[PDB]
């Protein structure tokens, strides 16, 4: 044990954590993995998702090499601070902690070969835009860049660990989300010529599915149920003109509130989503209804034949019309 | 200039106690303080509190920062306001206070030759103001910003004010939307406890409340309401169904109206303007509906009666609403 | 005499080492503690919780500090407080919490010649308040406030509350006043506890409560005698009106079910009924009851003319009685 | 004999490396856990998460800590806890968590002759609890609570739960209670996992919880109940009264619907059926077939007056036994 | 070498005052400003503020820093920026904000040979942007975002963009994310304030904003026009249909009055009229008039039924009309 608090003194003594290793001789490489301990909640109103991560940095400072018996320094986040560590941000970051109990949840390792190696856990709220045009029927990318801030790319680099594959782990239980299908991960590298300097940042790509099971139960099957009680004033005769009346006045109201109703837990974007055309036309369906019994009501007195026929014919053109674009949305969507 | 100058504050801060107030044991240090509002937050009668954001300021006089110099004043930053005694002032009905430190520590501290110092801060404060909303939305309130000295009594610290006392900034920035600031009045005391008589600071502000939000929120509707319901009054009794329709549906609605009116608002027991307001519109909803039930139980055997109720009806019952929103308003409108 | 105290003050922390507690392997440190609550906070029921803005002091006896002066006592900052011992004083039951540091910490030690210490400071708590809300909203609840030391037990720091000259709980006038709740009183108390870690001394701060009833009177009491009354209304139309009728019973038993969930989304998730809950229960039964009774008249009006007419003249007078029965039964039970 | 004490810990620190765990190339170090859950944290359906407050305690062996002395003991305070090694254990679940800082840090220390060290702390943590909400809400669910060291392999660093004498869990009587759930125990654990950074021994606390019925019985399954038996009073009046008869199924169908975005409104938006949706949607398919009773009768009220007005009585039996026949399976099914 | 540049910094700092601004009794520090939007942050209209995530840059010019060596800048962390003196820009129209400190503080310090100073750092600020929503939904709104130093008047530090007015503030086209509103563009001014404490010099970054229709199109507009239309299908009918035709007028007219209270919940509790409002209010009207209409024709059916069946043909096109009409001018004005 004596051993080693001499090895660290002797390290430490006369270290500057202010000056990056290499600087002005050789450039700070940078090889980092990533784990995602869990895939945070996606907030699809605030267009943004959260993260929480063991994310690890690994260089060379030569300043840190020694020789003993050890092969390497098992250590504290008490000497991450002595040291010089990559002044790393996340570029598209909202807000983001590193947790701090019991102890600050840091790592580091200290290798003869002045390699160092720095890991830490980090819960981020990162900005995901989305765009939701297919809207529940939805695919959606969140991002996670990362780099250095005052160091450019002709002092310091980053580079993934074992290649484009497997350099992002996700821990199967933790990407856990009630809306979304969590697809798989893709990595990227790309040098940013900035009026600060060319940076390289790195970025972790999330793709994802919405699951359209949610809105199959709030919105589908009550817009579904709404307009087939509708054309249920078909069956009834143009004599009870009030019964008739209450089913489309009922039904199309009903079918306003589900829309209001279903966009006020969306983001309150300004363009009609999957969602929103499906309701439309089942509107169009509820209204039609409607119109149609005002028009054989209006003619049932001068030409009770053809209102009456027409009342025989909506009971199933108005099942087939709509069955058919239910066929076709369905299909559609789904593709 | 800034070699004389670093020796100026190093000569002045080797023996020198943080830990100890000037003039201890002495006199009473006295500090003139000053107040600018930069805005008035949002009004919260849930938790009974407000917000207010302020550049606060404190001058008092230190025989232990006297320098002899051809420079005035020494412009400093806040690095300063650490090492050098600071007043232990606290706000007495403050639920929270913050500071700003984007980008840096929003404090500033002067020094003068005198051994004067000028000491202010930037400040958003939530205080607590209990509201006696009664008249609302046709209610006046004035909310205090009390603040003392934690640990020096009446002996130890005093405070006072300048002229410029409190100095208010633009008003449209301001966050208050069914509120309009129009007072602001300064008041000195000391107030008796155990730990002692302290002399507390209190700065009021007056707040005037707007009907219009409310207005078409909750009074509008309203009146159209009770409108509606009487409308029934020109259909035929032949038509129960309809005029069933009319009265049913818009009891509903002047219960549905009174819970979406209270629900947005603080869950006070009493009962305020508005749901008096609320409270006999139903009355003239709800009597337009037994007034067709009268008349229906009466228009099958005794179509006497039945007819020359609905008569006057459409003479009452609109020009005893009309008789009543002139009550109401006028009441409160001075 | 700035020069003296500064002096004063070096001499006492000269070799004070504030890891140990006063009178550690000679005399256990007893702490007498006062409390001012200066403002009590919102009292939330669905959380369980309520808040409370205090001045929380302590006074201890700290053999070290001993100082021979011109004056008695020792004005100082928070500075000192984190150089001398102090005691880890933690509230049990607390949720989360934070002290006051505007302009500066709100906190202040004051020292004495004989080595006394009074240490007070500001702290706004929120507490667990776990709540029986069976009479609801007719209810009282009681919020407790345990405090005590973490690392010493009672064989190392004990806590009491101070004599009656310096209350041991007081409350500002200005503070206590809440929407929704009555604060009746508050009681203290102190015990000891054994724990695997040591038997500790926690002192207790009750704040009993009961809840104002103008708020729920007018929010679902009302709605609700209203829509019963409003489905009784229908015993007033003939049986031919069969919509008209039904229109009266129909939207009322909705009327009193969109009440009840209105009334019941703004209350905690407690997983039995209240005194409110069986109050909406029995207007439903009430409205409920009214619409059966026009479907029954309704049934019979063909077959038993005298007989469905003659129940709907009696159900004018039966349900209002009934009801204006039960209402006196349930307002009275509950009030005392 | 506090001077005594300040050259016993000034012995202990005087060399020692802190940074250090102890037994660096001689012991592994072994650090016996104990909790004491002082309340259990309200839980958060809609955000997968619980909440907790814990007494967390850790107890290694240093040998630098080794003194000889009066006392046995040292009870000390948070001041000694940051100059001395303790195991940097983390909660892995964790979402967001923080320790207890008023009056002073609520943290203990204490160390014996032998070098034993006591390590124990206030946490309120907040932790994922993952759900299936299958059976909602009728379920049980499990939220663990999944702890270790973030710097040093199970070579370096091993955690163990007290084998004798404490329970290992602990949960106080007076925080257990909960709203919505009842505890219905704790059980712990300890595994390793091979990691790209070596092999840690991460301890596990797991809290079983079942659902309690009572608020949804109230909230969700009478309204449904009760909406069912209005649509069926339908079958009570005349084939003549069609607005009556289209006012009960259209008003009883919609009210259905709003109970189920309703219902569901407050719950998690998972992407699967619950057995509550479940019984929603049959409670659906009644009211909506008895609007399509009387579409059906109305329709042949005048061609068959004698089947229309026929299947009217048996639909005011068959619909009631129906419909209480699947009640008397559904609640049979989940509820056992 | 890695030890050179340590005896540079030790020599820099050794004996280096924080405390004083460069040039203090000399020249007045001037401190040229650069501002890069990583992204435009939700606008809260309930709130009446804005948040922005940028990249806030400061360069002056400290001849204590002076320095030879073989780097001619020397790239450092947020470690030195403590050390020396850097400006106490501070953000006057801010509510709350914070600098990113993940995985460090997200801060820059570059030092060159002649003294000049770079100093950036990134933040997150949500300020106040006070809007006026008489044309709302189709309004412009514009929100500024005033910042200047606390405690050095212009005597002391002076503030000035870079490269001149153009191009002093950038916003990254990835980081134009808003759902409501369209970014048109942004425009920067500088001006002296004479305050009690001095006479600052404050500058402004103000970024004009047109809000989008499209949301409001569905939620409002749509859900009150065709809820007038189908009030008017009503004079299709019979006046024989009387629990028909008032079914019609009693729905839509408690249905207007729905959608209001229900567009109006989500908006910011102003106490003036909106063009949304107005345009509900016409749509109310209309609504409440054909009602009004039925009762008139209901009313007078059995004595004028030739009268009572002419107005309800003259509805039939009136009504169309005057509303297709009123969206020709109400679409057209905005
Ligand atoms: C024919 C016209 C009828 C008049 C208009 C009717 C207006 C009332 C519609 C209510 O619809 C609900 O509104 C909630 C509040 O807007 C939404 O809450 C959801 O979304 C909100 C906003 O994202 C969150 O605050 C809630 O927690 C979340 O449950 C919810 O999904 C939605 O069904
Ligand atoms: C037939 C019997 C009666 C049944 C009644 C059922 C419907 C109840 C009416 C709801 O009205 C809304 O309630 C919200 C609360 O639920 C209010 O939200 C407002 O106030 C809330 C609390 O202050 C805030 O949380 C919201 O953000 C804010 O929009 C909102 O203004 C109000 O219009
Ligand atoms: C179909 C039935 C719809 C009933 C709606 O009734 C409202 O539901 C709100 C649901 O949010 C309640 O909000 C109240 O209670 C909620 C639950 O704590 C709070 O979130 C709100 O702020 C507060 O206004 C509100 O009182 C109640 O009238
Ligand atoms: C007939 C056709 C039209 C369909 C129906 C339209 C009306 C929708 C019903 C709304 O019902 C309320 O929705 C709230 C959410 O929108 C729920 O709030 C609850 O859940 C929310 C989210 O979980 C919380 O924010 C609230 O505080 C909590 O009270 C509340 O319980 C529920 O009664
Ligand atoms: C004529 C008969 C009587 C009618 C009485 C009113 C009926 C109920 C209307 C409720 O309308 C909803 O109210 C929510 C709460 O006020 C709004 O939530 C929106 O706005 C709130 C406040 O900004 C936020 O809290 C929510 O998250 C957001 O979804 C929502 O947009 C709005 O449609
Ligand atoms: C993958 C990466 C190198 C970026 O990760 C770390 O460097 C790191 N940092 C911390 N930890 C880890 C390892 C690596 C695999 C995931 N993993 C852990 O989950 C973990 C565990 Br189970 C217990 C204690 C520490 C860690
Ligand atoms: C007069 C008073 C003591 C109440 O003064 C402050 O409290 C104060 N403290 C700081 N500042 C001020 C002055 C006051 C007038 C407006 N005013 C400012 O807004 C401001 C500005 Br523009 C820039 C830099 C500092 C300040
Ligand atoms: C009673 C106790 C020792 C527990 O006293 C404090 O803890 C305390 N601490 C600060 N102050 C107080 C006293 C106590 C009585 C009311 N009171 C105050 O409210 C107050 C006032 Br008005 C101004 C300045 C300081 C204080
Ligand atoms: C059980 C366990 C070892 C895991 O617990 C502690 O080590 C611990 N840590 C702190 N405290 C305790 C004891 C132990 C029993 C519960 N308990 C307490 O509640 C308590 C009390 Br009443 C007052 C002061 C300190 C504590
Ligand atoms: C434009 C301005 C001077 C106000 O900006 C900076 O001074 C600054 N400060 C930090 N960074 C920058 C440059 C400039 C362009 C945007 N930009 C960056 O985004 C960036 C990146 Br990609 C990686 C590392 C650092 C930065
Ligand atoms: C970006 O810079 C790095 C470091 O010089 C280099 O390896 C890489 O090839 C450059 N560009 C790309 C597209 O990788
Ligand atoms: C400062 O000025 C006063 C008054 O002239 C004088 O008494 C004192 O000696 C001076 N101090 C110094 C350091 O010159
Ligand atoms: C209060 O404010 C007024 C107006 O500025 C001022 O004249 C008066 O002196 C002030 N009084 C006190 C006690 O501050
Ligand atoms: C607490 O401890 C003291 C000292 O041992 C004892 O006198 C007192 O009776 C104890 N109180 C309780 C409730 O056990
Ligand atoms: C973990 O590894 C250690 C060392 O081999 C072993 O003693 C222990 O039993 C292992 N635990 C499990 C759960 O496999």
């Amino acid at each position: 044990i004596t051993i080693f608090t001499r090895i660290l003194d002797g390290l430490l003594d006369g270290y500057d954590n202010r000056l990056r290793p290499g600087l002005g001789e050789r450039i700070t490489q940078v090889r980092t993995d990533m784990y995602v301990n869990s895939f945070g909640p996606v907030s699809d109103t605030e267009m943004e998702y959260t993260i929480d991560i063991f994310f690890a940095q690994t260089w060379k400072d030569e300043r840190l090499r020694f020789k003993g018996p050890m092969q390497r320094l098992p250590l504290d986040n008490r000497v991450a601070d002595q040291i010089w560590t990559p002044d790393t941000f996340f570029h598209n970051d909202k807000k983001s902690f590193a947790h701090g109990m019991t102890t600050p949840n840091k790592m580091l390792r200290i290798w003869n070969d002045g390699r160092v190696l720095y890991t830490m856990r980090l819960t981020i709220s990162a900005e995901c835009p989305m765009d939701l045009e297919d809207f529940p029927m939805d695919e959606q990318n969140c991002p996670l860049k990362f780099g250095s801030y005052a160091y450019p790319n002709s002092e310091v680099v980053y580079v993934w660990t074992n290649g484009s594959t497997k350099s992002v782990v996700v821990a199967e239980d933790g990407s856990r989300l009630n809306q979304y299908h969590l697809m798989g991960q893709t990595v990227g590298t790309e040098n940013i010529s900035t009026s600060t300097g060319e940076y390289t940042i790195m970025t972790a790509h999330f793709h994802l599915k919405r699951k359209i099971g949610y809105f199959v139960i709030q919105t589908y099957l009550p817009c579904i149920m709404t307009v087939i009680l509708s054309q249920v004033s078909f069956w009834l005769n143009r004599e009870s003109v009030a019964a008739r009346t209450v089913f489309g006045v009922t039904t199309v109201l009903t079918m306003t509130t589900l829309s209001i109703s279903a966009r006020n837990s969306l983001p309150k974007v300004a363009y009609a989503t999957a969602m929103d055309w499906f309701i439309a036309v089942c509107y169009a369906f509820v209204f039609s209804a409607l119109l149609e019994f005002a028009f054989v009501n209006y003619i049932t007195k001068s030409q009770p034949a053809r209102a009456a026929k027409i009342d025989k014919m909506s009971r199933i053109v108005f099942p087939i019309l709509f069955g058919t674009f239910n066929l076709v949305y369905w299909a559609t969507y789904l593709n | 200039p800034e070699g004389d100058v670093t020796v100026i504050l190093n000569n002045l801060l080797e023996g020198y106690d943080n830990k100890l107030r000037p003039d201890i044991g002495v006199k009473p240090t006295l500090i003139h303080t000053d107040m600018y509002v930069n805005s008035i937050g949002p009004v919260n009668a849930i938790n009974m509190e407000y917000t207010i954001d302020i550049f606060f300021a404190q001058t008092w006089y230190d025989r232990r920062l006297k320098f002899n110099s051809t420079i005035k004043v020494l412009r400093l930053n806040s690095n300063m306001v650490g090492k050098i005694w600071i007043p232990d002032t606290f706000f007495r009905n403050s639920k929270k206070a913050d500071a700003h430190w984007i980008t840096t520590p929003n404090r500033m501290l002067r020094i003068w030759n005198d051994g004067r110092v000028l000491y202010t801060l930037r400040l958003t404060i939530d205080a607590e103001c209990q509201l006696q909303l009664h008249n609302f939305p046709m209610d006046e309130h004035s909310c205090p910003l009390e603040f003392s000295s934690y640990g020096y009594p009446r002996e130890e610290i005093v405070y006072q004010w300048k002229r410029s006392s409190v100095e208010v900034g633009d008003t449209r920035s301001w966050r208050l939307y069914q509120f309009s600031f129009v007072g602001l009045r300064n008041t000195t005391e000391v107030v008796k406890t155990t730990s002692g008589d302290y002399v507390v600071m209190s700065v009021y502000f007056d707040l005037s409340r707007r009907i219009g939000y409310f207005v078409i929120q909750t009074y509008l509707p309203c009146i159209m309401t009770v409108i509606l319901s009487q409308v029934s009054f020109w259909l035929n009794r032949e038509s129960v169904a309809a005029r069933t329709v009319f009265g049913v549906t818009t009891v509903l609605t002047m219960t549905t109206l009174s819970i979406s009116a209270r629900n947005s608002l603080p869950k006070v027991a009493y009962a305020t303007a508005m749901d008096w307001f609320i409270a006999v519109c139903y009355a003239f909803v709800f009597s337009a509906l037994i007034e067709f039930a009268t008349v229906n139980y009466f228009t099958k055997s005794q179509p006497a009666r039945a007819a020359k109720i609905d008569r006057l009806s459409r003479i009452a019952f609109p020009l005893l609403f009309g008789i009543f929103n002139l009550v109401y308003w006028a009441t409160y409108l001075n």
